[PDB]
């Protein structure tokens, strides 16, 4: 072995040269924009080697912190166009203090909470700042958020009956959703409905009706799963759909190998990050909706006695992920970002940190196995692959909220 | 009338039009999170947004104000839902809002709002005629944007416009082999034209398909492509492609020719292929090869495939 | 940060 203070890596080794770009010499748009993208991942890459000398890779903890401690009070104008996003905010920057163990102080999480109540709805739901009509993508963030907060407090702020009330508002009769009232349809939808639904304890036999049939509708002839029926398979609408089919029990609904042979294909030979569709760019968030499928296939295959299946790792290169998020996703001055090139953005801190979280942690039945790359500080917490919050949030707001009843039902 | 970046731009607190009604100032609460440090006529646009939304006031001033206010952020969806509001109420002429969409969604072709507002407008107009012409334009500035050729999908399914497709397919691949989103375009097209039973299509399909791989042979959407007008009817009920590929296997051995041929043994097994113990072994030699050497990045998934083969057929 | 720029938007 080698000392402790080297750890080889995988993008190192010198036959990883053998992985870069084959453009056959035949140069398009796509080729050229992915030649330029490994040729400053190779800078970045030699960056971190000494000869035979390789230090062990670091995550700059202290600098993602207060990065995130500034950003939960306030914001630059950078951010008005996220202005209709503010219950993403509090979602991607507590969930990224909760990736790095860092305390939310009492004072902090019962402003945040009195922040979501103003977002909330009185039809139900949450819009994405205070006044504004209510919206599926702020309501899934607005639920989250408070469920890492945890308290009873953050619990007892959602309105569960109006918030039944309004999924059933968008529910759609071919199974899908509106993602808001006038608005449009597609898979981000069905999973926003899911999870707060599941994790709220208000589901009804009948608000999903028809839903896994429409989402299985979305999987493509590419394996992975488009936002609307017909459309290009990508990493986020498939997350969304597997997800949400996860959550129904009803994962059998799609072609289960396709979608594992075209996710796994979606790991980027030379960058080892994912890329969202075949043949565009790697990106850090896809860390998380991108690998973040493979904890979501383990358990669907696993529940159906796949005799095969690794008792030890996920089905994509777990060191290679972590080689690509620590070398090339950190912003030096904190945060996280899509790529070398790229400006740090909280939406990226989170996914980066998410995706990073998976790729060091294996979990299955009683099965536990990490493999976390670089110094020993840069093991973060758990994260639950379905909700994207901790799997002890999870656990302690479903239970917490099954004893409640279903509003107006039983 | 007046653009927020023009000369003689006024704040609408300065406006005597709007002297009548009071702004409505965001309630962020006293002690404020994720507390955006908005610019001087953002608030000003949105103070009035707030006061004309809360007296659902359905007037040409509220209607010319929203304009302003997705200026400043076209993701504002509850702006959005409330001018279509008022485009109704007032009776406004759709033709002149198309004209107005048109340009927003140049300025800002990745936005959701935008395109289901144009979306919703064709729908009450029931007029596509505009459209398959202004995508296009969209897509010649960025090929593969995912909202244009959603909404691209919409119009010819919902108005039966395929008769041009195909064509206008394989000029966008001739631009660019690589483009997924032409090759699922593709896929589009054929399945809900001719589909892909008939014989004949199929064939055009593959020969195409196999054409472009000789050309662009690591191009993985060729290769997709090919796999997924097979698959389903199965990779093992096509016996000249294996026979095909493996010929092309000591010039161009590379990933996506051997992963295709272990998804073609894997099918030839699932059948009761003849020489069974022979396909199997072939199949695991393989696996190893990508595992340890041309895929090494799919490493887990070729273990697990070579592990799944073995539970499946080793007898 | 400039997320007015990035081309990932989920909403
Ligand atoms: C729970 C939610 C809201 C999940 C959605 C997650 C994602 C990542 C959705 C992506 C939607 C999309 C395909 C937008 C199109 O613009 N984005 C790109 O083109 C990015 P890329 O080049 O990587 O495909
Ligand atoms: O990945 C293919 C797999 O997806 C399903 C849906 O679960 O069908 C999709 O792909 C077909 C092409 O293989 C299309 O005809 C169909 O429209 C699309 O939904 C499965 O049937 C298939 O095995
Ligand atoms: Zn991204």
């Amino acid at each position: 072995s080698s000392p402790v203070w080297s750890e080889p890596l995988y993008s190192l080794r010198p036959e990883h040269a053998r992985e870069r770009l084959q453009d056959d010499s035949v140069e398009t748009v796509t080729s050229i924009e992915q030649a330029k993208v490994e040729e400053k991942i190779q800078e970045v890459f030699s960056s971190y080697k000494f000869n035979h000398l390789v230090p062990r890779l670091v995550l700059q903890r202290e600098k993602h912190f207060h990065y995130l401690k500034r950003g939960l009070r306030q914001l630059t104008d950078a951010y008005e166009c996220l202005d209709a996003s503010r219950p993403w905010l509090c979602y991607w920057i507590l969930h990224s203090l909760e990736l790095l163990d860092e305390p939310i102080p009492q004072i902090v999480a019962t402003d945040v909470c009195q922040f979501l109540e103003l977002c909330q709805s009185p039809e139900g739901g949450f819009g994405g700042g205070p006044g504004q009509y209510p919206h599926l993508a702020p309501t899934y963030a607005a639920v989250n958020a408070l469920c890492i907060i945890g308290t009873e407090e953050a619990y007892d702020i959602i309105n569960r009956e109006k918030l039944l009330q309004y999924l059933y508002s968008l529910k759609q009769p071919d199974g899908s959703f509106l993602m808001h009232v006038g608005g449009e349809v597609d898979v981000r939808s069905a999973y926003c409905a899911a999870s707060v639904a599941s994790l709220t304890n208000i589901i009804t036999p009948d608000l999903f009706e028809g839903t896994a049939e429409w989402i299985a509708r979305c999987q493509n002839w590419e394996g992975g799963i488009g936002g609307v029926p017909g459309m290009e398979a990508h990493g986020g609408y498939t997350f969304c759909g597997l997800a949400a089919l996860v959550i129904l029990k009803r994962e059998r609904s799609l072609n289960l190998k396709s979608l594992l042979q075209w996710v796994t294909s979606r790991q980027m030979r030379f960058e080892g990050g994912f890329q969202g569709r075949c043949n565009k760019l790697v990106d850090g968030c896809y860390s998380f909706w991108q690998a973040g499928l493979l904890p979501l296939l383990h358990r669907a295959l696993h529940a159906q006695g796949d005799p095969a299946l690794s008792m030890s790792h996920w089905m994509f290169h777990q060191q290679a992920l972590q080689e690509y998020i620590l070398m090339c996703c950190q912003c030096p001055a904190g945060g996280l970002l899509d790529k070398p090139g790229k400006s740090r953005d909280f939406y990226h801190t989170c996914y980066c940190l998410s995706g990073l979280s998976i790729a060091q942690h294996f979990g299955s039945g009683a099965m536990l196995h990490d493999v976390v790359l670089g110094v020993p500080e840069n093991a973060l917490q758990p994260t639950h692959p379905v909700y994207n919050i901790g799997p002890d949030k999870v656990i302690q707001a479903t239970t917490y909220f099954l004893q409640k009843p279903v509003p107006g039902f039983e | 009338f007046v653009s927020l970046d023009s000369p003689s731009y006024v704040l609408y607190r300065d406006r005597a039009e709007w002297a009548d009604i009071d702004p409505v100032p965001q309630n962020d609460g006293p002690n404020p999170v994720v507390q955006i440090i908005y610019s001087d006529k953002f608030r000003d646009v949105y103070d009035y947004f707030r006061a004309v939304l809360q007296r659902d006031e359905r007037s040409e001033r509220a209607f010319k104000l929203t304009r302003d206010a997705i200026e400043l952020n076209a993701a504002n969806y509850t702006v959005w839902h409330f001018r279509r509001v008022l485009l109704k109420s007032l009776q406004k002429d759709l033709h002149e809002e198309m004209n107005y969409i048109t340009a927003i969604i140049e300025e800002q072709p990745k936005n959701y709002q935008v395109w289901h507002h144009r979306r919703v407008l064709v729908e009450w107009l029931r007029d596509p005629s505009q459209e398959l012409e202004f995508i296009a334009d969209i897509l010649n500035q960025d090929a593969k944007n995912y909202h244009a050729w959603q909404h691209r999908q919409w119009v010819i399914q919902e108005f039966k416009l395929w008769d041009n497709e195909l064509q206008y397919v394989d000029q966008l691949l001739k631009e660019d082999v690589r483009n997924n989103s032409v090759w699922n375009q593709r896929y589009f097209v054929i399945s809900n034209t001719t589909g892909y039973n008939d014989r004949a299509v199929l064939e055009r399909e593959v020969q195409y398909t196999l054409e472009m791989i000789k050309l662009v042979p690591h191009n993985e959407s060729a290769w997709n492509y090919l796999k997924g007008i097979l698959q389903d009817r199965g990779l093992s009920k096509y016996p000249n492609l294996l026979n095909q590929l493996l010929d092309l296997q000591p010039s161009h051995s590379s990933p996506y020719l051997i992963a295709f041929l272990v998804d073609i043994y894997e099918d030839m097994l699932e059948n009761q292929c003849d020489n069974k113990e022979d396909i199997l072994n072939k199949a695991l030699e393989l696996c190893e090869i990508l595992a340890k050497e041309k895929d090494t990045i799919r490493k887990e998934y070729w273990r697990y495939i070579g592990r799944s083969l073995q539970s499946k057929h080793s007898t | 940060d400039d997320p007015t720029a990035s081309a990932c938007n989920i909403q």
